[PDB]
């Protein structure tokens, strides 16, 4: 489609990865480990896939609380215009699909 | 039971989920919403539960949230749950109106949020969305309808029904004094005041302690129309005029 | 997939949109066209403030003290300055202090770097924050330099020639905005002197 | 009795100050049968006491790569997982570096593999000890692993069921082994295996597998009547 | 003990939580099946009225394909999902295979979906069972049963949910080739088996009639009542 | 000096003091709750037979349960839970399909049971409540196997599993000999299934499916069963 | 009975149909720092009591009355950590709304969105509700607005209300006092006096904070202004 | 390909969104509020329907009728969503305000840039031509009767549909 | 080459793979995509019928097949059909929704002899 397609698709991946690299190299192995364990715990707390979820704990742990991007303000996913079956959506998240 | 009553994943020896039955009890303790499907339309009479003197209303309706042009719903149960559920009802309808350019036929929309609420039982770690909603509707298939949905997803269709407080009581009063086929919205609005007034003991249905919304059809357009203070004042004073006439008769 | 959808730029038309391009081009046919600033823009530093010149205006808002000219695409200059405005309002709201021109600059640069100058925001970013009168040269590709003066867009060369000829290290306010006006005048269309102290 | 509260997780300590579910995994070695493992300067022998004749063929001794294999005493799901892991380690050592993998190193890889579970919730200790016998440049190897993530280097050992009998034999003749042949070292291993057996029972080329690697020798699992020739020479339970 | 998790066994060797979803089936509304001579019928009781309730919105016989239909008799919302999803998978098959989709195929899907909900205790098995009848490409009449446990099974006469055994035992006798030969007789049979199930006849009954040529097409309560009066006239003759 | 209610037997992860995972052995009791499946590998093939335990004359005996085909040469006989059998049948069948779509070879019986013990041994959040019995005649030759709750496999010559696992494996112990013919295996599986079954063996209440080096895995018909179980 | 199983978990309903972790997060609210919202003719006042009344405190640091957009702010009783992260979010959503609709977020709209955060945090398991309630006021469409969002995420418009401590006493005093036509010059005094009902000490620019909405928009009253209102009452 | 461009004029609490016919240009949104989407017909249809989805939801939520400016904001948002691989359209949000009934007209390009004019605008592929013609014919304060002529004329000069949006009752003039 | 002749109830059409009892679809263009997409959408309207108890109106089915062809084009850069939906609605009356290579719609009286009527479909 476009170069930016994938640069934006994996934007967050290929940033927090770089954060963990920096912390490994300066602070130590512990510093990524600690941040990772917090993030995964607070993104085991959201709604089922099929309802649009407000993950205040994960956002403020990243420092996104006080920062907007195009991610937020384009292609509004909270008024998603294409949703599936509740049960089948949840199965996909579980990895039964 | 003392067990099988926790996770909403855990069946009983009988085959009962007591979690989901306690979500039904949470409807039990909510605003009486009395719907009566009619000939001319389908009305959504209510108890306007919260009527404090300092409490303000900066909204169009209290418990009655409208869905698209052709449908509206009421709310009895958990208020926060209901807020997200009634936003979701609008969004469901609009996705069908984006793909097929038709205002969602009524059964589809009810069923869609029932699948949501059936997931919110199926999957343990979620809470059974503790709301019932009474859906006044028109569609091209089935003229006018009244519906219900439950926390479970168990949903039905009705000629008259109730949700909330003194709800089984109210449905009994409807089963006495409803006449399927004869029941114009006029006589349904009369029955609605009557049954509310008979099921709950609120002075003489104080007009700010009841609300109705009439989903009718005018010049082939669906008209979801809240009854004014004035207009439920007219329905209740006329109900009381008939009560007094009948008191003289007896 | 049965995966919740997310927000941002959507890259789905892209190849089919490029099939439209290919067909129409080939036959000799028109498709709707991107709308631009095509503005001479300008900026200066003086003793204790900034001026931002433009022609008709290119000067947009960031913060109470920070303003930001727009050369390039009009869509994109306006979009970036408005989003970065909102970002520096959020920053300021929590901080307790009006936001900085270093903050504006870092953010603009980094955002325009992410999107690799496929969005046309060649901006002259001038504010007078706590640390004093700052001017930058934000570019679409997420580059910038912190310059005493800079011009971009439509006759930038003529404007920059005026600037560099008729600049003094520490100006007065009125001679500073005089410079940006005569620089705009060289590139050109009303002179647009957004003076800052 | 008080250990009650703290014995039913692998990621909880006790007032006493010991994780009991790792000690219970180290009891689950004993639910599997008595493997012996003993080496010389030329060869590293294993033997296995195979607990129907038609059903449950029971493959106690397993071959990992040319230079290396194991014998199994305890949980067999875990035995499989661990062996298969080692096969991959050695495959990759001979794919990238184009050499064998040190036995010490490969037992250390299994060590850390088997520590993750014990210091993780939703996990349990691999419930099996191995006798990990390879040959390197170094010379022959035996390497006991425990169901607990800790492990040993050995020149002789037995793990499994009523296996103290074997351990005792292997101490009594520990010195012999260093300077034994292939087949001498094997009969020594089998006499440890036979010390474990009741006196009414015997080896009788039936409950004998023999897993020998060495200098030119590759890890070869003699079973059924390929163990007969080794048990020819062995004589006199007394 | 082992009825406080979906995904645990017992010393006696049972998933009691899965059998409690089958007790939720057992608290059903009698759904009856027959698989006759170029006919299938699904009689199922209406159970309750509620004077002022639309019946369209609450029906026990749902159609899955041109040549598949079913009669569910457990929980209602659980069954709604199963049936919605049986139509999803029916359409998937139909599109890809280019076949009018087998009954067996989608009984196996319904089964495997319930098996997918049997294999977590952070999920629950749909506590519903369906008598998925119909025909094949060629036209072979079918009747099946699907279970919360998530097994499919093939049948000729069936009777599930409320008073399951009662009505199965009626069919053990009254299901015969001279009550099958014609479509009249198989309709009569399910009605007369529901005249064991529930007191009322032509009143609380909702009866699907799919043929080799035809599809579900739910009957009228007047049509069923005719056949209730036919078997009543047979009872007058006997 | 006090009695405690300590439970290691609710959790499949939890070890007894002796070092026992009870839930796996409680799923072995669930194999024993299922139906008897007798396989006999021979020199001239491997047979699988298995009881259907048909209860009513309303349930369709014409339909085939309890036995499956996975490729040309290999199938298995399921026994314990049919719902759990299914997902391991699918593994075997797709991974040997993939073997034929990779190497243009049909996967060896030992390697199919490897593939199946990769989909098993992964607790599905419970010890698989099925035992399969993988009888194929591969490149190498005839082969019977046995799968269990723990997830692993083990090689067999004569195995009975299910209802009367050891009731019917003791019959195999007397009956089977190394130089069995596939005809012998067929008849012996069946006649021992007969003397296990509380019902009388006809062709309607048994699935047999058997493979030889020559004649690839097929499902013994009504008539073939009838003939053998007339003799036996 | 004790019925304590039901009163630990926020995902459970009780035998009678109660959600009890909600009620105990509202108990955290009901042991809060007294706030009073009085929506008056000429704007709203959010006059509140400070949880510090100390010789050692930096006046410029902490604010009970925070703006979200120009024209909106809010005040809280219950939890400070929780409040602060909820208003970081509030500000975000106001600016998202102004990048989508380019309209300063209506007080009602913002209230919905911050109460939809509250909705999620009672819904899900392995989290707690927020133990804080929010008097989100502000000025739109030539109109004052006041709301009251909850731990649960139920929100309601108000002419006059109170939360925190002696807060039912607050609303009693305020039912006796508040007039529909009471304008904001007199509502700040009324809110100061509703605090006096629910106060413990001597009341000063230090020991309370006030912040008001208007035609103009929302702000906090300077220590000077607050003590001048206390001097005028 | 029949791209076209569509005019709209400022009047006396009336606007005359005048849009070419030879695909659908005129799409109603609010009481006295329309959009003139011209360009590629397929992207016009798609982005008008997506806009209507977003719009209906906003409307349900707010309680009020959308202001032409807020509608224009959503239009720009849904076009900038496709910054890379655009919807080939140029909308113009030409209505009276639901509350003020203040004439308001504003063209967009295919990646947004909303731009509001206080005489008239034109939006689309042909926009240049009838813009010139409109200026030549344009008058300050345009009662809706003679308004019609100015805006049909110019469009046709470059059979069009002039929806003369009105305070009292919207007129339409297909030609 | 597809033919479109919509009438009072009389939607004569020629090429041709039908959606419902009383709807035809015509599909031409990229031999393959053509009948693939006709079958696909003829089975999507079937799913809707089997689920809801009523099939898609010509109008609903046309809106639907445009949303389905739009995303086909976006994904596969030919994914080319030219399409009519010669329909009849129980609620309305006849239809003939011509559709472009990039998924447009136009009810198009000028777009076998399959008459698409209240009575059904009449080759």
């Amino acid at each position: 489609s476009h170069p930016l397609e994938l640069s934006e698709k994996n934007f967050q991946l290929n940033q927090d990865k770089m954060n963990f690299s920096t912390l490994r190299n300066i602070q130590g192995l512990f510093a990524p480990l600690k941040l990772q364990m917090e993030f995964k715990a607070v993104q085991q707390v959201q709604r089922l896939p099929f309802l649009s979820s407000s993950n205040l704990s994960l956002d403020v742990l990243r420092g996104n609380d006080e920062t907007i991007g195009f991610e937020d303000i384009l292609n509004d996913p909270s008024q998603s215009e294409v949703m599936g079956e509740p049960h089948l959506m949840v199965e996909y998240k579980l990895g039964l699909l | 039971s003392r067990r099988y009553d926790s996770r909403t994943t855990i069946f009983s020896p009988e085959g009962r989920l007591y979690q989901v039955e306690y979500a039904m009890e949470a409807i039990g303790h909510a605003g009486t919403c009395l719907g009566i499907l009619a000939n001319d339309g389908v009305l959504l009479a209510a108890e306007r539960r919260n009527i404090h003197k300092l409490l303000d209303e900066v909204f169009f309706s209290e418990k009655i949230y409208k869905l698209n042009e052709d449908m509206a719903c009421s709310v009895a149960g958990i208020t926060s749950d209901a807020n997200v559920l009634t936003n979701e009802l609008r969004l469901i309808a609009q996705r069908y109106l984006l793909q097929y350019q038709e205002p969602i036929p009524c059964e589809q929309l009810v069923t869609a949020l029932c699948d949501i609420k059936q997931a919110y039982t199926q999957f343990g770690g979620k809470r059974p969305f503790g709301v019932s909603l009474l859906y006044i509707g028109w569609d091209k298939h089935y003229g006018f309808q009244l519906y219900q949905s439950d926390p479970s997803g168990n949903y039905g269709g009705w000629k008259a029904t109730c949700i909330g407080n003194n709800s089984a009581a109210a449905v009994s009063m409807l089963k006495q004094d409803y006449k399927e086929g004869e029941m114009t919205l006029k006589s349904a609005l009369a029955l609605a005041i009557k049954v509310l007034n008979k099921t709950m003991d609120v002075s003489k249905l104080s007009a700010e302690k009841v609300e109705i919304a009439t989903l009718t059809r005018e010049n082939g357009k669906t008209v979801i129309r809240v009854l004014k203070q004035k207009e439920v004042e007219q329905l209740i004073k006329k109900h009381e005029e008939e009560e007094a006439k009948a008191e003289r008769e007896k | 997939v049965y995966a919740p959808p997310v927000g941002g730029f959507s890259f789905d038309n892209c190849r089919r949109n490029a099939v439209l391009e290919a067909d129409f081009a080939k036959r000799g046919y028109k498709l709707p066209k991107v709308r631009k600033t095509g503005t001479t823009i300008a900026g200066v530093v003086y003793k204790d403030g900034i001026v931002l010149g433009a022609d008709t205006s290119k000067i947009h808002f960031i913060s109470p003290n920070i303003y930001c000219c727009g050369a390039g695409t009009a869509a994109d200059t306006d979009m970036t300055t408005q989003l970065i405005s909102s970002n520096l309002e959020l920053h300021s709201l929590s901080t307790g202090r009006l936001p900085r021109v270093v903050t504006a600059n870092r953010m603009l640069k980094q955002m325009l770097f992410r999107y690799q100058g496929y969005i046309g925001a060649a901006l002259v970013l001038g504010g007078v924050d706590v640390t004093g009168p700052h001017l930058y040269s934000i570019y679409p590709h997420g580059s910038t330099d912190k310059l005493p003066y800079v011009t971009m867009g439509s006759g930038s060369l003529a404007a920059m020639a005026v600037f560099e000829d008729k600049f003094r290290p520490d100006m007065e306010e009125e001679e500073a905005k005089n410079l940006v006006s005569e620089a705009i005048a060289a590139g050109i269309s009303n002179i647009d002197l957004c003076v800052i102290s | 009795m008080f250990r009650n509260q703290y014995d039913n997780d692998v990621t909880v300590w006790s007032p006493q100050g010991r994780i009991h579910q790792i000690e219970y995994a180290m009891e689950a070695v004993k639910q599997g049968s008595a493997t012996v493992g003993l080496k010389s300067k030329t060869h590293a022998v294993l033997v296995a006491l195979k607990r129907s004749e038609l059903a449950a063929h029971q493959k106690k001794i397993l071959h990992v790569d040319n230079h290396i294999g194991i014998s199994i005493a305890g949980l067999t799901a875990d035995a499989r997982l661990l062996c298969n892991f080692m096969r991959q380690e050695c495959l990759d050592s001979r794919f990238v570096f184009d050499r064998p993998l040190p036995v010490s190193r490969l037992v250390s890889l299994i060590g850390s593999k088997t520590q993750i579970p014990t210091q993780r919730y939703g996990r349990r200790p691999y419930g099996v000890g191995l006798l990990i016998a390879g040959y390197d440049d170094m010379g022959p190897h035996i390497f006991q692993t425990c169901p607990s993530a800790n492990y040993f280097d050995c020149r002789a050992m037995s793990i499994g069921a009523r296996s103290q009998s074997a351990r005792t034999y292997l101490e009594r003749h520990m010195s012999e082994f260093m300077e034994c042949n292939l087949n001498e070292l094997v009969k020594h291993g089998l006499r440890a295996l036979r010390e474990t057996l009741p006196a009414e029972q015997d080896l009788t080329t039936k409950n004998v597998s023999i897993g020998i690697v060495g200098k030119d020798l590759e890890f070869t699992i003699y079973d059924d009547d390929d163990v007969s020739p080794f048990l020819e020479g062995l004589e006199e339970r007394p | 003990s082992y009825d406080r998790a979906i995904t645990v066994f017992s010393p006696d060797g049972h998933l009691f939580q899965v059998e409690y979803a089958q007790e939720a089936v057992k608290k059903g509304s009698t759904a009856v099946g027959v698989r006759g001579r170029d006919i299938v019928v699904l009689g199922v009781e209406k159970k309750s009225v509620a004077k002022l309730q639309d019946e369209r919105t609450v029906r026990k016989i749902c159609a899955l394909d041109d040549n598949v239909c079913m009669a569910f008799a457990g929980l209602t919302a659980d069954a709604r999902i199963v049936i919605n999803r049986a139509r999803v998978e029916c359409q998937s098959h139909r599109l890809t295979v280019e076949d009018p989709v087998t009954v067996e195929y989608i009984t196996r899907y319904i089964a495997s979906l319930k098996q997918r909900y049997t294999q977590s205790n952070g999920r629950r098995p749909f506590g519903i069972s369906a008598l998925i009848v119909g025909f094949d490409f060629d036209g072979t009449p079918r009747l099946y049963q699907t279970d919360p446990s998530g097994t499919y099974h093939a049948w000729k006469a069936n009777a599930i949910g409320r008073g399951a055994k009662s009505v199965r035992e009626f069919l053990e006798k009254n299901y015969t080739d001279e009550a099958i030969e014609t479509d009249d007789l198989t309709i009569k049979l399910v009605i007369k088996a529901l005249l064991e199930v529930v007191q009322s006849g032509g009143k609380n009954i909702e009866l699907a009639v799919m043929r080799r040529d035809q599809s579900l097409k739910i009957l009228n309560p007047e049509e069923i009542e005719k056949y209730v009066a036919e078997i009543e006239k047979e009872k007058e003759e006997n | 000096m006090f009695l405690t209610r300590s439970e290691y037997d609710r959790g499949v992860n939890t070890f007894s003091p002796e070092g026992r995972l009870f839930q796996v052995e409680y799923a072995i009791e669930a194999i024993k709750l299922g139906s008897t499946a007798i396989g006999i590998q021979t020199s001239e093939g491997v047979c699988l037979a298995v009881e259907k335990r048909i209860t009513s004359p309303l349930m369709e005996p014409s339909s085939i349960e309890k036995i499956v085909e996975i490729d040309a040469h290999i199938g298995c006989a399921m026994s314990g839970l049919i719902a759990d059998a299914k997902t391991l049948i699918d593994k075997a069948r797709v991974e040997t399909q993939n073997h034929w779509f990779t190497y243009n070879e049909t996967m060896t019986v030992e390697s199919v049971t490897q593939a199946v013990s990769n989909l098993a041994l992964q607790f599905m959040s419970r010890p698989f409540g099925v035992a399969l019995l993988f009888g194929g005649v591969d490149e190498k030759g005839p082969q019977l196997f046995h799968m269990d709750p723990s997830g692993t496999f083990v090689q067999c010559d004569a195995r009975a599993i299910g209802s009367a696992s050891e009731g019917a494996q003791s019959s195999l112990q007397e009956v089977y000999h190394k130089s069995m013919t596939l005809k012998e295996a067929i008849k012996s599986s069946l006649i021992i299934l007969k003397q296990v079954m509380e019902e009388k063996l006809n062709a309607t209440n048994i699935e047999l499916a058997t493979v030889q080096p020559g004649q690839n895995f097929h499902m013994f018909t009504k008539e073939e069963l009838e003939e053998v179980i007339k003799d036996i | 009975m004790a019925e304590r199983g039901y009163s630990f978990s926020l995902t459970t309903f009780s035998p009678s149909g109660k959600l009890v972790q909600i009620e105990y997060a509202l108990a955290a609210v009901a042991g809060g720092a007294p706030s009073v919202g009085i929506k008056a003719a000429n704007g709203v006042v959010l006059a509140t009591e400070k949880k510090q009344k100390s010789i050692l405190y930096d006046e410029r640091s902490v604010h009970k009355v925070e703006p979200i957009t120009k024209h909106i702010g809010l005040v809280y009783s219950g939890m400070g950590p929780d409040y602060r992260v909820l208003v970081h979010r509030a500000r975000k959503l106001a600016q998202q709304y102004y990048l989508v609709y380019q309209e300063p977020i209506p007080t009602a709209q913002l209230v919905q969105r911050v109460a939809s955060v509250m909705q999620e945090y009672t819904q899900s398991g392995g989290v707690r509700p927020f133990g804080v309630s929010l008097l989100i006021c502000g000025w739109n469409e030539g109109r004052p607005y006041l709301f009251q969002s909850d731990p649960s995420g139920a929100y309601f418009a108000w002419k006059a209300t109170a939360m925190g401590k002696n807060y039912v006493n607050g609303k009693t005093f305020l039912e006796k006092r508040y007039n529909e036509d009471l304008e904001l010059e007199d509502a700040i005094h009324t809110a100061i006096l509703t605090l006096k009902e629910s106060f413990e000490g001597q009341m000063t620019e230090d020991n309370i904070e006030v912040g008001i909405c208007n035609e103009a928009g929302f702000r906090r009253l300077t220590p000077t202004e607050v003590k001048d209102y206390l001097a005028a009452i | 390909y029949n791209g076209g461009a569509v005019m709209a004029m400022k009047g006396k609490n009336c606007v005359a969104i005048a849009a070419d016919r030879r695909f659908q240009k005129i799409f109603p949104m609010g009481d006295r509020l329309y959009i003139g989407l011209a360009g590629l017909a397929t992207d016009v249809q798609t982005v008008a329907q997506r806009l209507k989805f977003r719009l209906n939801l906003y409307e349900l939520k707010e309680g009020r009728q959308i202001k032409p400016y807020t509608l224009m904001s959503m239009v720009a948002n849904l076009l900038y969503e496709k910054r890379f691989g655009p919807y080939y359209t140029e909308p113009v949000i030409a209505g009276l305000d639901p509350k003020t009934f203040k004439p308001f007209i504003c063209s967009l390009d295919l990646i947004g840039c909303p731009m509001v004019t206080d005489d008239f605008v034109v939006s689309g592929t042909c926009a240049e031509q009838m813009y010139g013609m409109c200026e030549s014919l344009w008058e300050p304060n345009m009662d809706p009767d003679h308004l019609f002529e100015t805006i049909s004329q110019a469009m046709l000069n470059a059979g069009v549909i002039v929806h003369i949006i009105e305070k009292d009752k919207i007129t339409t003039r297909t030609l | 080459y597809l033919i479109g002749i919509q009438g009072p109830d009389y939607v004569l059409v020629a090429s041709m793979f039908k959606m419902s009892e009383k709807i035809l679809l015509l599909c031409v263009g990229e031999a393959g995509d053509t009948v693939q997409f006709a079958e696909y959408i003829q089975k999507n309207v079937q799913l809707y019928k089997m689920r809801n108890g009523y099939e898609l109106s010509p109008t609903a089915a046309a809106n639907f097949t445009r949303r389905n062809l739009a995303d086909c084009l976006r994904s596969r850069t030919p994914y080319h059909v030219n399409l009519l939906l010669a329909g009849y609605d129980e609620h309305e009356g006849p239809a003939l929704y011509y559709m472009d290579y990039l998924a447009a719609l136009a009810k198009a009286p000028f777009a076998s002899v399959r008459i698409i009527d209240k009575n059904g479909i009449h080759d």
